[PDB]
DNA sequence: GAAGAGAGTGAGGACGAACGCGCCCCCACCCCCTTTTATAGCCCCCCTTC
DNA sequence: GAAGGGGGGCTATAAAAGGGGGTGGGGGCGCGTTCGTCCTCACTCTCTTC
């Protein structure tokens, strides 16, 4: 319950923390913090807003140490993407994940696939899979005043 | 003679034999081969009034060590030793003390600095980390502690409820063993669940109270 | 079991038989045929036979064999009644009122049959006491004055104030 | 006329019953187990290519 | 031996069954301290004694 309820009040204040981050801390598994996150919504009579690709990008990039701009050009890939539905019933962290190793492989900083997925918790396979989907309108994604260190043409293929 | 006699011969011949202290690097480098049969020669000069004791390490070692002596009169030293098979024998008495010294001063403390450098690798101090450590706590869907302990559950099941008769002749069958058994105990050795065999114990079993521990379950139904 | 485990199966099929309602006495081999233990040791045959078979007070001697002890346990409404009659002239006691149902199948018929003739006294743990109701002195009387009985505290009184009370009303 | 053991009183030291302080246990109460299904994403293990 | 892909599995969603297993809340129950009860002892009067 203390579980559920710690991912719960970080939800309700705008900072959530993935199912698997509160479980890393926690000596309860991921499914049953679910299992009681629905719960106490029930209990409570309370609804939590829909969780957003922007809303783990400056832990996420962050914790790899990556630079603001990569970080901003991350958050900006992400948005348009979900705005453009490349990336349809796509977890919001996949995405996230996806879009940072699209950005961090367009700048100077290169973090590898297991390093983003480690952080963010989301297996390498699956930010390939998203990784994917979204590479084929790379240059769309990107902000326009963004300074390409490797470019666009010559980003990773997978 | 007996194991524990000591062969006090060599003190009968009142053999005598020297002391003497010497520093790591002179043990350490015989240490090295230590199985040569050769570590240098012990060199003793005597004169008309005075008598001077030197030490020369050999030459191929090292790829001079001045001798003092120390009065030996304010106390008895005596040398003994433990054979392996269990017979102890005396070697000798002491009759001289001398100490071993460096004959350089000035380079000679640069090896003392090495070593005093070696004996503080082992030593560790505190790190400093540039950058912030965020591999702990990483995201996981579940712990692999957790999950190898579920899977152990799962592969052994639940317990079954065995017949009547089955779990009476196992409950039976090991009351040989021992008197009384504890409740907890008991499940272990039947395999059956709380339940199920609390009323089959029940049935003929009966508790003891016990003011030593607690009250516990007796087989005897009588 | 050895010299114990044995005994225990041959109390448990004896009981389960005189359920069946068979109160024909069974001989020791007999007994242990149908209760697998045939191969029992000697010294516990003439044990059973010695000690156990006979010290037990479920165990009868008839004509050499052994049968049930129905009688000596309550299995109808006038030997409940008459039982708690031995115990109060007696004095024994009460009995536990667990110890009546196992005895007397269908004990609720018999205990509301009898009605007051049973006092229960409830203990801590749920159980009842069953007492015989002699109907020699009876006195109850209404709540209130229990009630105003307990209003007249006397614990509280040493006995010379409660002694000189007498004499103040003279009496 | 002139003085010993013993006891009241003052006053100090050791051991048991009661109070906790929890260790352990027993007992409700709940959740889990299982199967079926379509769906979608995510994830892990094994096989294959180089 | 490193990396990608295929196959497989985990999860939620209802509902039902019956029973094992985990867990919170009491309930009798033994063990480490604490105070009162019991016991011990110094300093004098006292009836009795001489």
């Amino acid at each position: 319950i203390a579980s559920a309820c710690l991912y719960i009040a970080c939800r309700q204040e705008g900072v959530p923390r993935t199912f698997k981050e509160i479980c890393a801390v926690s000596r309860i598994s991921k499914k049953e913090i679910g299992r009681c996150f629905k719960l106490i919504l029930k209990a409570l009579e309370t609804s939590v807003d829909l969780i957003t690709t922007g809303d783990f990008m400056s832990r996420f990039c962050s914790n790899l140490c990556l630079p603001k701009q990569v970080q901003m050009a991350a958050t900006h890939i992400a948005r348009k993407a979900v705005e453009l539905d490349l990336v349809p019933g796509r977890s919001p962290i996949s995405v996230a994940a996806a879009a940072i190793y699209m950005a961090s492989q367009a700048s100077a900083e290169k973090r590898t696939q297991k390093e983003i997925g480690d952080i963010a918790g989301v297996a390498d396979v699956t930010i390939r899979q998203s990784y994917r989907l979204i590479y084929p309108r790379a240059p769309d994604l990107f902000p326009t005043d963004f300074k390409f260190d490797t470019p666009v043409d010559k980003l990773p293929q997978l | 003679a007996e194991r524990g006699e000591l062969d006090l011969t060599g003190a009968k011949q009142n053999t005598g034999v020297w002391l003497v202290k010497v520093p790591k690097y002179l043990s350490q480098q015989w240490a090295k081969a230590s199985g040569r049969g050769e570590v240098g020669k012990l060199r003793i000069a005597k004169t008309q009034g005075r008598t001077e004791v030197s030490f020369t390490l050999n030459e191929d070692l090292a790829n001079e060590h001045p001798f003092v002596l120390q009065s030996v009169g304010g106390q008895t030293l005596t040398v003994f030793t433990e054979s392996s098979s269990d017979k102890l024998s005396l070697e000798g008495i002491v009759v001289q003390r001398a100490e071993c010294r460096p004959a350089a001063s000035e380079n000679y403390m640069r090896l003392k600095r090495l070593q005093i450098e070696e004996s503080s690798k082992p030593v560790r101090l505190s790190q400093q980390l540039d950058k912030v450590v965020t591999t702990n706590y990483k995201p996981v869907a579940n712990h692999q502690y957790n999950i190898e302990y579920e899977r152990k559950k799962k592969e052994d099941g639940k317990r079954a409820r065995a017949d009547k008769q089955h779990v009476l002749d196992m409950l039976f069958s090991a009351f040989e063993k021992h008197q009384y058994y504890n409740l907890k105990d008991l499940v272990d050795i039947t395999k059956q669940p709380v339940v199920y065999l609390k009323e089959i114990l029940k049935e003929i079993g009966v508790q003891n109270v016990k003011g030593i521990h607690k009250n516990t379950w007796e087989l005897k139904p009588e | 079991g050895y010299k114990f485990g044995v005994l225990a199966k041959i109390v448990n099929y004896m009981k389960t038989r005189h359920q069946r309602g068979d109160t024909h006495p069974l001989t020791l081999d007999e007994i242990l045929d149908e209760t697998q233990h045939l191969d029992i040791g000697l010294k516990q045959k003439q044990w059973l036979m010695t000690e156990a078979l006979v010290n037990n007070p479920k165990i009868e001697v008839i004509d050499g064999k052994y049968a049930f002890k129905p009688k000596y346990n309550v299995r109808d409404k006038k030997a409940l009644l008459r039982l708690l009659d031995q115990h109060d002239q007696r004095g024994l006691g009460g009995i536990l009122l667990e110890d009546i149902e196992e005895a007397l199948p269908n004990s609720q018929k018999a205990v509301k049959a009898l009605g007051d003739q049973i006092l229960f006294v409830n203990r801590p743990d749920k159980k009842k006491i069953l007492f015989f109701n002699d109907k020699s002195c009876q006195f109850s009387v209404d709540e209130e004055f229990q009630k105003l009985w307990r209003s007249v505290t006397v614990d509280s009184m040493d006995e010379e104030k409660i002694e000189e009370y007498l004499k103040r009303q003279g009496i």
